[PDB]
RNA sequence: UAAGAUAUCAGAGGAAAGUCCUCUGAUCAAACAUGCGCUUCCAAUAGUAGAAGGACGUUAAGCAUUUAUCAUUGAACUAGUUCAUUGAAGUCAUUGAUGCAAACUCCUUGGUCACACACGGCGCGGAAGGCGUGUUUGCUGACGUUCCAUUCCCUUGUUUCAAUCAUUGGUUAACUGAUUUUUGGGGCCCUUUGUUUCUUCUGCCUGGAGAAGUUUGACACCAAAUAUUGGUGUUAGGGGAGCUGGGGCCUUUCAAAAUUUUGGAAGGUCUUGGUAGGAACGGGUGGAUCUUAUAAUUUUUGAUUUAU
């Protein structure tokens, strides 16, 4: 119905957990009324912080049924 | 309460004091990311198709659908509908009662009060034309007066002319009813 | 259509940003403001009228009772208890508004004063204040030496009005 | 204990502490307050009922005694999704008569105050 | 789209579609396999189906396995008439 | 409804949270949409192992928010009042 | 068409909804709403003992039993009563009901032969 | 977010098929009344108690258990162990957490009613259901428009006895019963805690009082900025007359059926409820419900029985 606002948010660096243990974050391009979103340079974060974490890609889209939290780590 | 980023003053905001925060409870379900529905769900089988047959001789006769015989009642009832219908479109060109001259003349008046009379329709008809012939129609089953009836006029223009004027306009008023006029149609 | 219930007027014409400029407006602000400022003090002021349970007394505690006299009860006047009752919900009113900060007073030329209790430039909460002078960049260079005619005395203990007659008359030593 | 009325469904039951279990076996006891199409309710004065992971081998089968460690929470507005079943504890404070008593003092005093804003707002 | 639309649609999907396969199995007195998300299979005649591929079943043979390290046993629950939700299946076979 | 109803009147105050993978925020409420799905501001985050830390600001979709606890103080908000009356709406 | 609407019809019988937890809800049933919320009244709702040596019955359920409040203390074997228990409906998995009513008066929908009938 | 709808069924009627509309049946529902030898519950005072529920209370560092990071490099070492250095993350807690049990303290609830201290009911209530008849209505509520509507009295500690006073009735001035006024005596309550908590004003424990008022109104309270405006709430309880609804019973009158049953009218008696709003009509009116868009990520057409 209403689309979720992100406004304020869009190209922050934002941390995100997706379902359960994943947590991905990149910079937030563009979202839409299903809360699937779209982020530039995403990374994937583990237990240790060099050493686990690797990039995904260039562009990557992610479905808003495993969103669970979206958290804005800049201003 | 400090801050308080609200629409209200720093009183009210310092009135909506919330309950202390949530003791921690170590959880008890399981976690999200291990949660899921039973897998491993093992195939209807060929050994379960084998063991069909214990199922199929025990109940080898199904019970009646009666409840479908009510939509099959219904069905075949509207099919006999049209077989019905079927018998009366065979039987106009024959009817003796629409057999007179030509149906370029032949007005169709219809709603006509079940208790007028040819005068009276004739003396309304007769308006827009010199009549050739009236018949109201009756039912020939017991004789109800049918509410139409077929007048033929000396010329088409003056039946066309009688049909403009005496239907068209709303219906004509003869007795107390509203009398649709057409042409012939049949 | 939609309403707001606090104001109890229909919305005239229904987009969303017309709800918007209702909802941030100042009419409907003062509504809500008063509006829970009322239920506030009701459930105070509204206080537990409890039903009673009278119990048949015993032939015992009758006569323990009846031995022992009768205490004299005080009953004021309609006028007195009128303003007994002003007097005593505005003292109530004062409680709320005390908030003893003379710790913010002490600790004014400390040398981390900016940054624990001007509080627009805190970190845990000083991101919040900026959206609704005295700088962080403050150091102890600027005022050396406190005592320079600067300071204002220590403000002295505050007293009880109805009890202000138990102090002690005299002073022991002779101030200025 | 209690006996609810044999044909009384969700809307009926303000005010009456309910028992509103959910998925993960937690249970919230309170007073109801509003509910709506997919089911998510209000309750007043709650409170989390959990058995934890330690007591649970007390309930397979064999007085039980189970400590059941429980949280306040007051007023939540739960969500549709998670509730499982709900069951009535307990009968609301007023009586059956009270509150059609107070339903009525309430009706007749909503009324008067529309007609004291209309003349308030037709003349001035 | 109108009310007497959806149910020429529904009249179709029914009859010309994939659940013509319940449907050819409810008017011709076939017994039916169906596996729940549940893993166990329930051996049935159908009375009636819908939409949401829920259906009143008729002489209901459940048969459900489980195991505890290693160690199975075949049950098997027998019910007169059954209401089946329809979330809960996942495949429907048609017996020969 | 009222149960979102109320959720929109509780704009600026103390909230708590309790999302279905088992975590626990708690931090002062700024935005609300009809899908029960919220924007927290300066919040503490309880991980489901017990696990707290603080973060600034927070989005969650409301499809995995399993309860909401509100301030005490509106629970005599007048969503709740049952025979209300509206006056006589203006002619569009 | 919904088969929902014949369960409004099955009003004022005995019944065994049956959960997908794994719960059986014996009981009388009442109003059913359209998205399937069965109402119950005289029931008494338990979980069946899977045998095979001891294998753990359903952990999250027999929680969920006893905190009903219906559990009696000297219940030996894993059941629960009490008077009305409301249930959301996506929980059914199934309902049996009862050998004696006749399917064939019940399972003719009002809106089908109204539809048919009105054409 | 939108559209549509306001019980279903069956029969007769009005404008061969169907729709629209109307009165007659059945079933369904709601509200209101009103019954059932209906079901369950409603706490010592002839005593210092006790029942249900709590305590996010104490004893208590109780008792009994089990827990406190990983990687890299060197030394010694048995053939794992300790020490030091470098990196990674790191809820707090160890007076903890987990299991077991008791004692004490304290909180919220109620008919702490009337009669009786008497060798498997049929006292007056209130609370909660189940079941049955009857009436109204067929989603419900404001609002407007024409109409029908149309009352009073006493009391606000209570009860009981005595004294007198007045009024009314029975009988032969006297007696008896009922009711009211002034005093006195006794009983219980005053937490009514802002000393009757329907307002306002006067006022009180050697007393229970006096004055004014009651809904397009009055009163209380809260909020301001320099009196006004905007908000929340109060306007009660008890008894009697009247007036009217419902229930059972009695006698009379009438109709049908074979002295009786069924229905209708009136009078009498018992019991119970109401007592200031109600009817029609009208709207680009509110809310509820229902059907369909809607089984396609944000609730209800399955990723929580931890499973191979």
């Amino acid at each position: 119905v209403s689309t979720p606002e992100l406004k304020k948010y869009m190209d922050k660096k934002i941390l995100l957990n997706i379902n359960g243990s994943r947590k991905v974050a990149g910079i937030l391009r563009g979202y839409d009324i299903f809360l699937n979103v779209v982020l530039d340079d995403a990374m994937e974060i583990n237990g240790e912080d060099p050493a686990n974490n690797h990039q995904l890609g260039l562009q990557t889209v992610i479905r808003g049924n495993s969103i669970i939290s979206l958290e804005a780590l800049d201003a | 309460m400090n801050y308080n980023l609200s629409k209200y003053p720093d009183d009210v905001s310092r009135l909506f004091k919330p309950r202390p925060p949530l003791s921690y409870k170590r959880p008890t379900d399981y976690p999200y990311a291990k949660r899921q529905t039973n897998p491993n769900i093992t195939g209807v089988a060929n050994l379960l198709s084998t063991s069909l047959k214990h199922y199929m001789e025990e109940f080898p006769e199904g019970s009646p659908n009666n409840h479908l015989q009510r939509y099959e009642d219904i069905k075949l009832s509207k099919i006999k509908n049209a077989q019905l219908l079927d018998r009366r479109l065979q039987n106009p060109n024959v009817d003796p009662h629409i057999k007179d001259t030509d149906p370029y003349r032949t007005i169709f008046i219809g709603r006509l009060p079940y208790d007028l009379d040819e005068i009276e329709l004739q003396k309304y008809f007769v308006k827009f034309g010199e009549i050739e012939k009236i018949r109201i129609v009756k039912d020939k089953i017991t004789q109800k007066s049918k509410g139409y009836a077929f007048i033929v006029f000396k010329d088409p223009i003056s039946s066309k002319m009688a049909f403009k004027e005496i239907g068209v306009h709303r219906g004509i008023q003869i007795k107390d009813r509203i009398c649709i006029v057409d042409i012939e149609r049949g | 259509r939609y309403y707001c219930e606090y104001c109890h007027s229909y919305l005239t014409h229904d987009t969303l940003s017309v709800r918007k400029s209702h909802l941030v407006g100042k009419n409907h602000l003062r509504i809500t403001a008063d509006y829970y400022r009322n239920k506030a003090r009701d459930i105070i002021n509204k206080h537990n009228h409890k039903r009673r349970h009278i119990g048949k007394r015993g032939r015992k505690e009758r006569e323990n009772s009846s031995q022992n006299e009768t205490l004299k009860v005080t009953c004021l006047s309609n006028k007195e208890k009128r303003h007994i009752m002003h007097v005593k919900k505005m003292n109530q009113k004062e409680l709320a508004q005390t908030s003893i900060d003379t710790l913010k007073l002490l600790y004014d030329g400390s040398p981390g004063y900016s940054k624990v209790f001007v509080d627009a430039n805190r970190f845990d909460i000083g991101d919040l204040v900026k959206a609704s002078s005295r700088s962080r960049d403050e150091t102890c260079e600027s005022n050396p030496f406190p005592r320079l005619n600067n300071p204002k005395k220590l403000e002295p203990p505050k007293i009880l009005s109805q009890w202000s007659n138990t102090i002690p008359k005299t002073s022991i030593f002779y101030s200025v | 204990k209690i006996q609810v009325a044999h044909s009384s469904r969700l809307a009926n039951l303000i005010d009456y502490k309910l028992r509103v279990l959910t998925q993960d076996g937690r249970v919230y006891i309170g007073q109801l307050m509003a509910f709506d199409k997919h089911m998510n309710l209000v309750l007043n004065e709650c409170i989390e009922e959990r058995v934890p992971k330690t007591q649970l081998d007390k309930l397979r089968p064999r007085t039980l005694n189970i400590k059941v460690e429980k949280r306040v929470l007051g007023l939540t507005i739960l969500r549709g999704e998670q509730i499982l079943s709900t069951v009535v504890e307990d009968k609301p404070l007023l009586s059956k008569k009270e509150r059609l008593v107070r339903d009525k003092k309430e009706k007749k005093q909503a009324q008067k105050q529309t007609k004291l804003r209309k003349e308030k707002e037709k003349k001035p | 789209l109108s009310r007497a639309e959806l149910e020429e649609l529904e009249e179709f999907e029914f009859k010309h579609g994939p659940m013509s396969l319940i449907n050819d199995a409810m008017v011709t007195r076939t017994p039916v396999i169906i596996s729940l998300r549940n893993n166990h299979k329930i051996i049935a005649r159908v009375k009636a189906f819908d939409r949401h591929c829920n259906m009143v079943l008729e002489n209901v043979k459940e048969l459900w396995t489980e195991k505890k390290g290693k160690n199975v046993i075949n049950r098997e629950r027998f019910i007169s008439k059954l209401f089946l939700r329809g979330d809960s299946v996942i495949v429907v076979l048609k017996t020969p | 409804g009222i149960p979102v109803k109320l959720l929109n009147e509780a704009q600026g105050h103390i909230v708590s949270l309790e999302l279905t993978t088992g975590a626990t925020y708690r931090g002062k409420l700024v935005e609300s949409e009809d899908s029960m799905n919220v924007q927290l501001r300066d919040v503490i985050a309880t991980e489901p192992q017990g696990a707290v830390t603080h973060m600034d600001q927070i989005f969650v979709r409301g499809s995995q928010i399993k309860f909401i606890v509100v301030p005490d103080l509106l629970k005599n908000a007048p969503l709740f009042k049952k025979n209300s009356s509206r006056p006589m709406p203006p002619i569009r | 068409m919904k088969l929902v609407n014949f369960l409004k019809k099955l009003r004022n019988e005995q019944v065994t909804i049956e959960l997908k937890n794994g719960t059986t809800v014996w009981g009388t049933l009442q109003s059913v709403s359209p998205q399937m919320n069965a109402i119950l009244t005289d029931v008494k709702l338990t979980l069946p003992q899977p045998r095979l040596n001891k294998l753990n019955s359903n952990g999250i359920a027999m929680a969920s039993l006893y905190l009903t409040g219906g559990q009696q203390p000297t219940a030996s074997d894993n059941i629960a009563s009490l008077q009305y228990i409301n249930i959301r409906g996506n929980t059914i998995r199934q309902i049996i009901l009862p050998d004696s009513l006749n399917l064939d008066s019940l399972l003719v929908d009002q809106k089908q032969l109204n539809s048919l009938r009105r054409s």
